[PDB]
């Protein structure tokens, strides 16, 4: 005869979240929330651009190494960026005297 | 599951209803069709929207440099730094997975309960006028035209306006 | 390589998006930045069940 | 809510009934009256303390000044310093939040609980000696004095008592 | 409890059944008997199971060497280090406690779930060939051999081969 039913949404989604009692368990609707994708880029922060060194060391740049950009154009910045191995830092062999609390203090 | 609906006496879903996350299926002469309760769905997605808004904008976090660099007379300041790190990765991976986990296990229960509740809402309104067929579905004794169902639907039914039909009806079943 | 884009979040292999809570591209970030985690998956569901047939 | 009988098919609370969270009211002859059932409302106040007295009495503290004093070649240790309270304070208040809301819905959840196992505990012993009338609300058959009230507040009902006098009632309804 | 089936209207628990969790008791002429659901009961294991080893299984931790020994004019530092360790422990401690208990409560509700979901399954199978007698049982108005219990526990009933003996059976009753 006549019917009335009480059902739930299904559709072809293959999203699985792991639950406390079961795993890989396929819902309807999900949302990430670990953002795991860079863009391979070095952006500026809130506004601010870092300070490019190219191929000196903040030692070069700050002593005035000859071979060094020394950006006087650059009036502020929020961080600083080097290479792994920059080419050209102290010139004329010897000790940089506090140098980790100067690369601190110089960072913005 | 943990209140027996999904996954429990409804067997599955139904993936012709795209109104919503919860609704009929009516099978009056004039013909069939599914339907959402827009209710209860509304009530739900606002419900877990905030769950989700709660998980997400509740982290607070200032501007933080989280490298620190030493020499070589410096380990024990280098370790504890290290110590540092390490103990709050640990402390935000442990708790962010469980979390995750446990909200989970309540959101498909609290799904389970929209159901279960909407069931007893129609099994409320029928009680001698219709009969538990199968599973998730009422077979009516006095046939119920589309005005009828929608009135199931809005919560309005009318029961002694179609209590003496019934009555007659199931005598002989 | 360097970029004019925008961001509130910085990691040396690049910039992230900071709007969700936890990350796990690199430890040592700088700024406004998500926690980092040794997890692999960290997805939760807003929906049902999906049993269709 | 998550039952249905909370803001579900009991619209409502009742202001006059100040005995406790869970109680009774009768309609015999010979007046009305609010009452609380002292069991599972008391159950209820000894489970809710339990939990906030757990929230709070768990938090041990030993004796710490957070405070760091540094100069001005330790900006270092200054920033490592700045870095620990930070990370403690974002830890602190984002479980803090999360874990408040999570146990408010608990505890919500947990009282629509306690009302619906009350309204089937009083429904398991009246089955056919009385009617599902309105909402959270029972029609006797027969008339039940307040001694026969008091006695389905306690638990004992003796049903075939009342059995025959119902059994006539119910047939012309 | 939270569903009221576990210390609910299920008083208490069968010490004779050890097949598993959740059971059967018959009585049939040809004799009694406890036996197991393993259906319900192995999904119980595997979700618990899971749950532990969730719980365990999730603690990573690095290599670390916790103790830093400091001089008598590192007093700042090894405050510093004192309250870095001293944070961790409160952390640990207090969300560690919390989470047992939560999960606790959790895994009773879930045991009153499935048990209170298997009363309703076999109940749904036996509508009008039987009656609720006591609690967790059933009383049939045709008898129930071997073969028919077996078949009431692995879902396969056959109502309607039944139907006419109870029709007779329940209408002086
Ligand atoms: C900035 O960095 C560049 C790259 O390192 C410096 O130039 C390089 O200087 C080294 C010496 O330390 C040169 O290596 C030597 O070359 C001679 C032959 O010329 C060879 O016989 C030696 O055995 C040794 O390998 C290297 O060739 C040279 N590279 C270039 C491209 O010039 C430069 O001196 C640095 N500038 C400053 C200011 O420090
Ligand atoms: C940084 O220094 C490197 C040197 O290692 C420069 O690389 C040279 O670039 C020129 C032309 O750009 C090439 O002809 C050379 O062969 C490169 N040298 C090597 C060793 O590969 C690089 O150009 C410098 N960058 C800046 C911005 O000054
Ligand atoms: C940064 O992350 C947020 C959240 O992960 C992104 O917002 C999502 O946008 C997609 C498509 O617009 C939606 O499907 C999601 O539901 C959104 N999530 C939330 C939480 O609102 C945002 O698009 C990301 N930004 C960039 C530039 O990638």
């Amino acid at each position: 005869e006549d019917t009335i039913c009480i059902g739930y949404h299904a559709n072809n989604s293959t999203d699985t979240v792991d639950t406390v009692l079961e795993k890989n368990v396929t819902v309807t609707h999900s949302v990430n929330l670990l953002e795991d994708s860079h863009n391979g880029k070095l952006c500026l922060l809130k506004g601010i651009a870092p300070l490019q060194l190219g191929n000196c060391s903040v030692a070069g740049w700050i002593l005035g190494n000859p071979e060094c950009e020394l950006l006087i154009s650059r009036e502020s910045w929020s961080y600083i960026v080097e290479k792994p191995n920059p080419e050209n830092g102290t010139c004329y062999p010897g000790h940089f005297a506090d140098y980790e609390e100067l690369r601190e203090q110089l960072s913005s | 599951g943990l209140f027996g609906a999904i996954a429990g006496f409804i067997e599955g879903g139904w993936t012709g209803m795209v109104d919503g996350w919860y609704g009929y299926h009516h099978q009056n002469e004039q013909g069939s069709g599914y339907a959402a309760d827009q209710k209860s769905t509304q009530n739900a997605i606002n419900g877990i929207t905030n769950k989700v808004n709660s998980v997400i904008e509740k982290m607070n976090t200032q501007f933080t440099a989280v490298g620190k660099e030493f020499n070589k007379l410096e380990r024990r300041m280098e370790n504890l730094n290290k110590k540092v790190d390490d103990g709050f990765i640990d402390i935000w991976t442990y708790n962010a997975e469980l979390l995750v986990l446990l909200e989970n296990e309540r959101t498909l229960d609290f799904h389970d309960s929209n159901v279960k509740n909407l069931y007893e809402k129609v099994k409320s309104q029928l009680k001698n006028n219709a009969k538990e067929i199968g599973n998730g579905c009422f077979e009516f004794y006095h046939k119920c035209n589309d005005e009828c169902m929608e009135s199931v639907k809005n919560g309005t039914y009318d029961y002694p306006k179609y209590s003496e039909e019934s009555k007659l009806n199931r005598e002989k079943i | 390589p360097m970029d004019e884009c925008d961001a509130k979040c910085q990691t040396p292999q690049g910039a992230i998006n900071s709007s969700l809570p936890f990350q796990n591209v690199h430890p040592v970030t700088i700024g406004e930045c998500p926690k980092y985690v040794r997890s692999a998956k960290l997805r939760m569901v807003t929906g049902l069940r999906n049993i269709p047939s």
